[PDB]
């Protein structure tokens, strides 16, 4: 369940607080997959 | 939920529009493992073996053999829960302040959700660097009235028994001085069985400016950014050295490994802005909204960063 | 401490349902309003049950258990792990069981806060009235219930 | 398993043989409650509420009501892990000892494993009984050289902030003086709002000899009886007797809110995988159990000692 | 509903759990009717029927036949609706605060809602049952800082128009003087028309200890049992022990002619909709009850109060 | 309308509170079918 | 899994002493149940 998959539909505000926590994880995934030093 | 929530409807459209943390970029993919807590300690456990004698030999019968030996060690990591409230305009009364080209009271400074909640994010997330990056909170620039923080609670430049190095007011402008003081650290260091591992240098752009001199009479060819990477190369095991310019730091230089071994972050997954379900609601236009976010969660080796401060005084 | 942490070996006899609310660790007000004010803040020593002035010095202002013309609220809570204080700002009114110096006050005796915080029989730069009398806890710890409703003129 | 350990289904089939504990004639079904442990300590929290000031009248406008509190208490239990090792012939030999009517050497004393558990089990829950009865380990009828036990681990008879009576030994012999102590001890019991519970009784068997006699067309036990009914909301009174006992009287109410035993799953005895063997007919077998786990409430046990000298 | 009142759907799910109050042991089932009324007064209309001459003995022609009359009596009863206010654990909070096999901050006292409310319930059913054998509402075990209540409220110690006896301090441990002044008042009864009816006594822990003394073979509760049976034509007659009273007897029939419990049908404990929310962790809830509701007739009641100075 | 049965479902607070009170009486009825004097 | 049941099938020594423990425990049920005091 993330913010990213737009078919994600919460139900409550608990589901939307875990979408954020894992669209955030997602994103420091992807910044570290495109950083390049 | 979306469909009867504006706010968090609102949010989750705006979510994409709040850059990354800075933070980052000092820290390696695999040194940072997020932890399910928002307020609490939480318990590290590390394990060692040892030997007590020479092996044994094996020949013909025997019965008594040599032994190994155990031991452990217990860290213990605090986390904190802070909050902060702001004002908007409500939902339904947008549509009496949307001018032509903006949306919002100018005179009495208020904005619609979206917009005060993005900007909120983004001083809040500036907030959280900067505690990861010192140890401290405060909004002052002076760095007085700081808030009480929590023991076992600490950033990259006040973590205790690491190796500190001080140059001089006299030799604030001695290069050769500040390298003296960065070589007399590296050489205190303490990588142990882990010391073929890239590390990370971070400066103040002051220092940043003084290293892009010649080294020094002047020289050709030869930096004293290149003349620090190849001192570090000298201990890291001729591994790779990042160096990174940070605002934040003033008259610091900070110098530490990027292995997991040594050092790791361990944040909390709603360490960064998150709303909070409240809302306060009146007869006006004026709603009032929260944002939690949580801090702590650094580990790190005793003797393993070095931090050199320039004194002015 | 407002909860002692220890461990016994038997469950304290607590079956009868009168006379079982005065106790230390019984936080907040007998009565309490939706619209209290409530403020936390850092604070240094233990203020739990007792009124507390701010203290400025770098770090933020905390405050300490304190009386008299520094007196700035009331100390109701305590959360230990995080070392912050909840407290009730002396233009709140409030109701419940607050630290007493000593086993000599009466129903409807006059109390003024004390340098430790303590209420004592009367000077007073506030209105506090006693509604119940002095109740023994501990070895010298005495509570009483008590009625705090503003400043007073003169 | 059975198909490769002889020992787990010998102990399969006869494990039915072995009676129960006479110590759950002591308690009433919801007294007792397993726990999944072998050894270590746990922690029970007791929430409880209690009301902090009159109610509130619900008229016109209010905003400022009455409160309720809570309260949360932890107790903490100790378990031990204790274990016995006997000598049995070894199945493959059992063959050569199977005489008629009987296996096994009546000369040097050797039974087959089966009987061997069966006996040794049933050891090993007297002393059990023993235990929960009278919170020390002893296998000498003096009661002399007891094993030293952890703290937080009693039995009914020496548990801590109880209500203790003695009689001297003066009147050891006054049944009037007995039961004044008693009395006295019943007074000082504090059941609170649990009162309504049906009560046990423990006495030795010189205790039982002196009540059954008349009272000074009435017996001293339906004294007793009538004296405990005044209490308990008049709800059934149980007499026992155990040898276990020297000159002392138990009483306590069967209420699971007051008196609560949560004895390990494994503290009956099991059998220990391990087996010793050797090139010899005679093998080693270990069996386990684990002790502890008895919380009360205080001041609800009344607990009276005869002193003989 | 339960898919957006999470709240609503613990109280549906955890109202079973909550213990029966110990009040419907003083009442038959006939004796109590629920009433649909939260606060507020409400009229009760009792109709009765008169002979007033001889029956008409019909024979021949008579037009003149004797009547029969009617008559109606009004009785007042209040009710008084009561609230109480309590802090919980906000339900998207519990994640945080699950602990091993157990929820809730132990150092600050925070609770489930589920669990808080039964508690709260609990002990509010409590102080109902006393309200209902008193007639006061209070806190503390004087029985002093009583709430003060409307009239046409009372409970079955301070009905009004009954028999009320009091023993002398000076014969404050006389068990004869106090069974005189028993016996004075079962011959002031009046129980009409309605006398074969079972009987309820109620007395206090002392009291009970006092009456199982034996009658200066026989018991002061088996000569008193006697005594009630000779005016209940010979019925079954209870006896019960209460901690709320002091020093106080009370003696009523099972008979719902005579003494009628009419209580609210909300009068037990009932959670409010309002939930108090805010961005803490922290919320409150409000549980409402009803008090008021009984109802005797004159001179069916007898309260002995044995005056200890 | 009672809380007691399993296929019930309210759909508001008033519902609700009708069946709570429909539970208490019937758990009086029961304990009065199941007391013994 | 308890013994009293014919149809256990062990297969390791975990489950054997699991299974003694049930087997104890609904032995205690059995006798509670048969108890008259």
């Amino acid at each position: 369940a993330s913010l990213l998959d737009s078919n994600f539909v919460p139900i409550n505000f608990t589901e939307f607080v875990q979408a954020i926590s894992n669209t955030y994880k997602q994103r420091r995934i992807q910044f570290y997959e495109n950083l390049k030093r | 939920l979306f469909d009867e929530n504006y706010y968090a409807k609102a949010v989750a459209n705006i979510i994409g529009e709040v850059k990354d943390p800075i933070m980052y970029k000092w820290f390696s993919p695999d040194q940072i493992e997020d932890v399910d807590l928002q307020m609490g300690y939480q318990k590290t456990v590390k394990w060692d073996a040892f030997l007590n004698a020479n092996p044994t030999t094996i020949a013909n019968e025997v019965n008594t053999i040599s032994t190994i030996g155990f031991s452990s060690e217990v860290v213990r990591l605090n986390y904190l829960k802070l909050q902060y409230k702001f004002r908007h305009l409500k939902q339904t009364s947008e549509k009496f302040y949307t001018s032509d080209s903006y949306i919002g009271d100018i005179n009495n400074n208020l904005l619609p959700f979206a917009q005060a909640y993005k900007l909120a994010s983004s001083e809040i997330i500036k907030l959280i660097n900067h505690f990861v990056l010192t140890g401290t909170v405060s909004i002052q620039k002076d760095g007085k009235n700081q808030k009480r923080l929590l023991p076992n609670m600490y950033g990259l430049l006040n973590m205790p028994e690491q190796i500190k190095e001080e140059v001089a007011s006299g030799d604030k402008d001695k290069m050769d001085k500040i390298f003296e003081k960065i070589e007399a650290g590296l050489s205190k260091l303490e990588l142990g069985d882990e010391f073929s591992t890239p590390m990370m240098v971070i400066v103040d752009p002051a220092t940043s400016l003084k290293l892009v001199k010649p080294y020094a009479a002047a020289s050709s060819c030869e930096k004293w950014e290149d003349v620090l990477i190849q001192t570090i190369k000298a201990i890291n095991n001729r591994e790779d050295v990042y160096i990174e310019t940070s605002n934040l730091l003033k008259h610091k230089i900070l110098i530490y490994p990027l292995n997991s071994e040594l050092i790791k972050f361990k944040p909390s997954k709603y360490m960064l802005p998150t709303p909070n379900e409240q809302v306060d609601k009146d007869s006006t236009d004026v709603a009032h909204s929260y944002i939690d976010f949580v801090l702590g969660g650094l580990l790190a080796t005793r003797k393993t960063i070095l931090q050199v401060n320039i004194k002015q005084s | 401490m407002k909860n002692p942490q220890h461990d016994a070996s038997l469950l304290s006899n607590s079956n009868e349902f009168r006379d079982k609310n005065v106790e230390f660790f019984a936080s907040g007000g007998t009565r309490t309003s939706k619209f209290d004010k409530l403020e936390n803040h850092p604070f240094l020593g233990y203020p739990y049950k007792r009124g507390v002035k701010r203290v400025i010095q770098h770090y933020e202002p905390h405050v300490e258990a304190g009386g008299g013309e520094d007196l700035y609220g009331i100390c109701i809570d305590i959360d230990e792990f995080s070392k912050t204080a909840t407290i009730v700002p002396i233009t709140n009114n409030f109701e419940g069981y607050l630290v007493a110096k000593d086993s000599t006050v009466k129903v409807k005796d006059k109390l003024i806060f004390n340098k430790d915080g303590a209420l004592e029989k009367v000077k007073a730069t506030i209105n506090a009235t006693a509604l119940t009398d002095a109740k023994q806890i501990s070895n010298e710890v005495y509570l009483v219930k008590v009625a705090v409703f503003g400043n007073k003129a003169m």
